[PDB]
RNA sequence: GGUUGCGGCCAUAUCUACCAGAAAGCACCGUUUCCCGUCCGAUCAACUGUAGUUAAGCUGGUAAGAGCCUGACCGAGUAGUGUAGUGGGUGACCAUACGCGAAACUCAGGUGCUGCAAUCU
RNA sequence: GCUCAUGGAGAACAGAAAUCUCCAGUAGAACAAAAGGGUAAAAGCCCCCUUGAUUUUGAUUUUCAGUGUGAAUACAAACCAUGAAAGUGUGGCCUAUCGAUCCUUUAGUCCCUCGGAAUUUGAGGCUAGAGGUGCCAGAAAAGUUACCACAGGGAUAACUGGCUUGUGGCAGUCAAGCGUUCAUAGCGACAUUGCUUUUUGAUUCUUCGAUGUCGGCUCUUCCUAUCAUACCGAAGCAGAAUUCGGUAAGCGUUGGAUUGUUCACCCACUAAUAGGGAACGUGAGCUGGGUUUAGACCGUCGUGAGACAGGUUAGUUUUACCCUAC
RNA sequence: GUCUAAUUAAAACAUAGCAUUGCGAUGGUCAGAAAGUGAUGUUGACGCAAUGUGAUUUCUGCCCAGUGCUCUGAAUGUCAAAGUGAAGAAAUUCAACCAAGCGCGGGUAAACGGCGGGAGUAACUAUGACUCUCUUAAGGUAGCCAAAUGCCUCGUCAUCUAA
RNA sequence: AGCUGGUUCCUGCCGAAGUUUCCCUCAGGAUAGCAGAAGCUCGUAUCAGUUUUAUGAGGUAAAGCGAAUGAUUAGAGGUUCCGGGGUCGAAAUGACCUUGACCUAUUCUCAAACUUUAAAUAUGUAAGAAGUCCUUGUUACUUAAUUGAACGUGGACAUUUGAAUGAAGAGCUUUUAGUGGGCCAUUUUUGGUAAGCAGAACUGGCGAUGCGGGAUGAACCGAACGUAGAGUUAAGGUGCCGGA
RNA sequence: GGGUCGUUAGCUCAGUUGGUAGAGCAGUUGACUUUUAAUCAAUUGGUCGCAGGUUCGAAUCCUGCACGACCCACCA
RNA sequence: AGCGCCGUGGCGCAGUGGAAGCGCGCAGGGCUCAUAACCCUGAUGUCCUCGGAUCGAAACCGAGCGGCGCUACCA
RNA sequence: AUGAAA
């Protein structure tokens, strides 16, 4: 019962976020941003795959939600709920206004039209660009074609020409594979619950040796 | 029946026709707005120097 | 608002020309004399047929008047006016504002 | 309603600075100002007395008058089709000098020095400034400086 | 235009008027004040304030 | 060079944790009759410079220190932007030509200087 | 002279929150308010003294016509306060908090005039303020008209047309699921891309020195997003019956009941009883039910005259002999 | 029976009948520039004047708080001019007094017109005789209806119809 | 009658505005601007819709949020005299387990009314004669002070008298018309689903403007007009209509 | 033809906006009585109309799916 | 669709920044053979939810939820 | 004022 995304697609107008000025919004339907085995670790999922955009547009929580479900459905169906971690990477903070006219025949006598154009909120949306990733996933090469099938379905749900990319990176890091590996057979790394903390060459040697001990025991 | 509320269109053409003449700057400007103490002393000093020059060439 | 009953202020009185003490009092607009030229002209202007002849004012907005004082020098009695802001409540008998007190 | 005040659309303009809030240093006061001095105008929002208008923020003028803690300044202001002379009773916290004028005076006395030396020897000063003239020939060698051939780079995605 | 009906309060007497919705109509500055009660003489209410 | 007083710029000067401190100077410190102020000679006023201590303040050094500052032949001639085009594209947008040109990041360095006067082995 | 918010650690009653004490505390508080700037031996809190919220008039800035009003800025000559003093101080830390003429009135000057000369009341003057115009550069002011009039207006509405197409309608992509089992025979949620202008909005370009304004009747022609009929393909098509889909608009798509009706709903036949366009086709072609003047009735609203896409009833439908088309 | 001649002949007007109101002639209603003027009136309450409603039959409920009309005056309310007093040299000012009217208080609905909401409850459930409460000047009584008054509404049931 | 309509010969020269402020002001006026005419003082400059050098000011783009404020995703590691509790047990600031808080550093995403930073473009000012230096005259101002300030005497400092370029004369006044419904395009941009929509910013145009191309068209591209001739081009094109 | 609201024990009604269905009526039993009635206590009953994500996890989040209850629907 | 009102005990209705009123209903006692009525007594109100300002709110200003009302004309 | 059925 909603208006079309073609009506609310482009960045025709500046960011209208939630604030102390609006104060009153219709909450999203998306609430999840991470799926799969998010508590997996870095060496556990080495491969990282992306879904990006070649447009410059607004994307609704509804499309984000349906696409999330389609990809996660495929993966959790075929390779199980704990063979991957999916992570969305765009949050809808933008808000969409509508000057709600009537849906009758006889509104003429009380419509009043464009006097009072400033519309009330009726949803949210994201704001993406070239290359700003929409989705990312971390898993293994065995799970590769499975996950890119999921991304294919999510493309079919989002508008525009979105692309898939298999990164040169180890998990969700900004690090490439062999550098990660030399570091990790070395000892500059220290795993967190999901992500990892690195060793600086700066600062407190005492804290570094409190941490990262094997690197000192080279 | 609304109307065109405002526009600065064509005003700069109108100005730069015969426009933005710098104000004619002058030697010996106004001593209005100047500290009146200074005005007063300046008066008496000029009286003195006029007298002095006339006495040097009388 | 509140004001005292006496004030040290300049008295341009031709022998003080300086600050003396001045008893303050309010200014009352003063009863209107008949036989003033406006009233005389007005009685003539309204005299007879023709109805009302001068306007008469109803579109009122101000819920306040400017308050105004009289300042009588104790020595010279050279009175003097000076006007203040607009105030809903006004007072000269000043029970001071004691800060260190309860509700 | 439409709001057009003395200190309207001025927020970031009279924002004092970062890590420079509080008081003012003292050269602002120990500086000197005379008739004919050219001066810059930036406003110190920490001094709410003697201020200029935001038009005169970041502007330049000449002195005409001097008082206890303040200075007269003349400015020219476009009003329709003319420049109007406008007189401001400003504070020195908002004033400062024009180093352009200072350097001009230094150039002046140096020009005079050159004229003195050329009165001493008759040696063709050429006082005037001249632009960055186009440059003259030369011979660049190659020893230890052979030309490395370069060429473009292929397209890598870099993700 | 507005028909207005209000009760005069010191009497209990109805007052019906009507006047356009955009013309100005007067309002007083009424305020109520609490007061304590002392020994009542003839009709003058024997009251007091804290001060 | 050190110290004190008055200072300019007001973090290379700050913050944290420790180490040291010849002399002199500051300081800590001792006292309450006197002017003075306090709930209180703690603060402040006054007296001695005696009793004593450099522990603290203060000064400096250390820290793969946090912070700050500078520089980069680091990122990046990227992002953005001015002008031109009967340029491309469905369009969003983009490339090209003449031009200007960031910030973040990455790495390297530095951690108060200095004026007037007086004084100290 | 002090330094706030907050947090931590303590002290009986006393707890999360009562008062006191220590540490950190760049402001995370407070400054009458709206918001924003500004402020840390202060502009904040406390304490002391005061009345510069004073007088004279001018200059300057803002709005700006460089007019006024309002507010503010910096000085001169005075009188003052406060402080040890520098100094600061002409209302509020800055940004808003307000008002001409005529009249009336008050303060000042104790000055001018009252015109044959005087005195005294009274009146009128000059300088400066108030009493107020908020439609805030400032008239003194209730309605209706369907009995209506006029000057004009496409600068401005109601039809049609035009751009747009949210909404209305139509068709696609993808496929979680349904379908006994199986996503796709057939349907296809969540999401998404398009089309059309047959709705309804939005807009106001044309049209107000008039484009005759709903429907029906009549009558032709056109589109197809094909209801039927011709030929075909697919099926969860055994046959019959049915559903989906293609070329296809050649041909046809009713009679009636009620309603002004479009539409809707029923009856019945039917091979089938599909949707729409042509100035929402068509009034010098009809009719005039309806709408849409004037009469009149009811209800509700109104003090009332009078109002009501609220209901009912009654209410003049002009001319072709010209050109074109036929 | 009469009307909108020249777009409306009707449910509209009238009508008889019902009811109300004023008036005893020094008057009621109305007229007129006035006037030794006039119409009703060559008249006299079974009459003149002004209203409403509309044959007959039956019946006309509750509200006088509001607005009007009207009756009190017993009143420190308000209270003009003329008139009185005091002050003043006079202009003049002030005070007192004070007509009607208004105000105050009564009456009046075949005068204008008005005539409510909310909760709970019955041995199936539903419903609510009953009860409670806020409030009004009093809360629509008899009686009548989707009627020319009823949005929703093509109201629900029946009948008339094949529909 | 602030409204409609009409307003009579030729040519030449110049040539607009639909914007500001006030008005019971919104179909109108006053004012300022735009434009004409009369000229006036002087004679190449007290200029410039421009650049450079130097100096300032801005707080928009972009960027950041492991930097402030505000919002936000997920983990891990901890403090429980510490919120909820589940257990061992009598309970114990006793022990254990779990769970929302808070702390720590990490991570993903953002801001027209957030920001350290911070452009491009636009914008102010200076680039000398009314100046620089030296000396000393004035004053009731200022200074402790013949100290300073302001204005000056006298003298010196020229051809490069203080960067570039151009200047078709520079400057100055008076008076007055018409106008005060505006529109289109590029780029920025607010409202709106959107609009040949409404509305602002810069510039250029149409109006008021024809010619050549876009078949066709108010505005686009090219170029702006006395009468003619000769050539060369623009934009656009060269199958035929159509010159190639 | 849409826009909304809701479909909870045999009946009715809260429900909790997420983790547990609670109240009433009814019924069965019990108490009561000489036995009944009413009255008191106790259990009975609950996928809350069909699939989705799923808060670890779901009636209640909300997506659709059959029932109803309202508000709207030429025109001149 | 736009605008306005209101949410207070079990029910109804008052309530005004220093902090909740009344009646009826409820409970207890007494009279009565028992229940009524009656007499003596007491209690009960997250003031629709969230947030804010305030030294402090039912009140005062935003957000939402609900029950209603008013608008809806010229075509 | 009322006082359940046999
Ligand atoms: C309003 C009230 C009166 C008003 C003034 O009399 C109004 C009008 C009088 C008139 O008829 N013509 C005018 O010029 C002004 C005045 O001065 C105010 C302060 C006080
Ligand atoms: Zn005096």
């Amino acid at each position: 019962a909603r208006r079309p995304a073609r009506c609310y697609r482009y960045q025709k107008n500046k960011p209208y976020p939630k604030s102390r000025y609006n104060r009153a919004v219709p909450d999203s339907k998306i609430r999840i941003y991470d799926l799969g085995k998010k508590k997996a670790t870095v060496d556990e999922f080495p491969l990282c795959v992306h879904l990006v955009s070649n447009e410059l547009e607004q994307l609704s929580s509804e499309a984000l939600e349906a696409a999330r479900i389609c990809a996660n459905k495929y993966m959790t169906t075929v390779s199980g709920r704990d063979a991957f971690h999916l992570r969305v990477r765009v949050h809808p903070f933008h808000v969409l206004r509508i000057n709600k006219m009537l849906s009758c025949a006889g509104a003429d006598r009380l419509q009043q039209g464009m006097r009072g154009a400033w519309g009330k909120p009726h949803g949210l949306a994201a704001r993406v660009d070239i290359g700003q990733i929409i989705f990312s996933v971390r898993t293994k090469d065995s799970n590769k074609d499975v996950v890119v099938e999921g991304l294919r379905r999510a493309r079919y749900k989002f508008p525009g020409q979105q692309k898939i990319i298999l990164s040169k990176k180890w998990g969700f890091t900004n690090l490439d594979r062999p550098e990660y590996l030399k570091k990790r057979e070395a000892g500059e790394v220290k795993d967190d619950g999901a992500f990892v903390k690195f060793l600086s060459k700066k600062g407190s040697l005492e804290n570094n040796i409190r941490e990262f001990p094997e690197y000192f025991a080279a | 029946a609304k109307s065109k509320n405002h526009t600065a269109h064509n005003q700069t053409r109108k100005a730069h026709r015969n426009g933005i003449k710098k104000p004619k700057t002058y030697k010996y400007p106004s001593l209005k707005g100047v500290d009146p103490k200074f005005r007063r002393n300046h008066k008496h000093a000029l009286h003195g120097t006029a007298k002095a020059l006339a006495a040097a060439k009388k | 608002v509140n004001v005292p009953k006496t004030r040290k202020t300049y008295c341009k009185g031709k022998t003080c020309r300086k600050h003396t003490q001045h008893k303050v009092t309010q200014y009352k607009a003063g009863k209107a004399s008949l036989f003033a030229q406006g009233k005389r002209r007005y009685d003539r202007k309204q005299s007879g047929f023709g109805g009302q002849t001068k306007p008469v004012f109803h579109k009122k907005a101000k819920t306040t008047k400017k308050v105004v004082l009289r300042l009588e020098c104790v020595k010279c009695k050279t009175r003097a006016q000076l006007t203040l802001k607009r105030c809903k409540h006004f007072e000269l008998g000043g029970e001071k504002k004691q800060k260190g007190q309860a509700l | 309603g439409k709001s057009h005040g003395y200190r309207s659309r001025t927020r970031y303009m009279f924002q004092r600075d970062f890590r420079k809030h509080g008081a003012v240093h003292l050269s602002t006061y120990l500086k000197v100002y005379k008739v004919g001095d050219i001066v810059d105008i930036k406003a110190n929002g920490s001094i709410q007395k003697g201020m200029p208008h935001k038009f005169y923020q970041g502007k330049t003028g000449v002195v005409y008058n001097v008082t206890k803690s303040s200075v007269g300044v003349i400015i020219n202001k476009m009003v329709g089709n003319r420049y109007l002379e406008k007189r401001l009773n400003l504070r020195v916290e908002h004033i400062k000098h024009s180093k352009c004028r200072q350097e001009f005076l230094e150039r002046v006395k140096a020009n005079a020095a050159k004229r003195a030396e050329a009165k001493a020897q008759g040696v063709a000063v050429q006082l005037k400034r001249q632009p960055a003239q186009p440059r003259e020939s030369r011979i660049v060698s190659t020893e230890g400086n052979v030309p490395q051939t370069l060429a473009p780079v292929p397209y890598e995605t870099f993700i | 235009k507005v028909h207005l009906v209000a009760i005069d309060i010191f009497t209990g007497k109805k007052l019906e008027d009507l006047s356009p919705s955009t013309h100005n109509m007067e309002v007083p500055v009424v305020k109520r004040n609490e007061y304590q009660l002392l020994d009542i003489d003839d009709g003058f209410l024997s009251l007091m304030n804290m001060d």
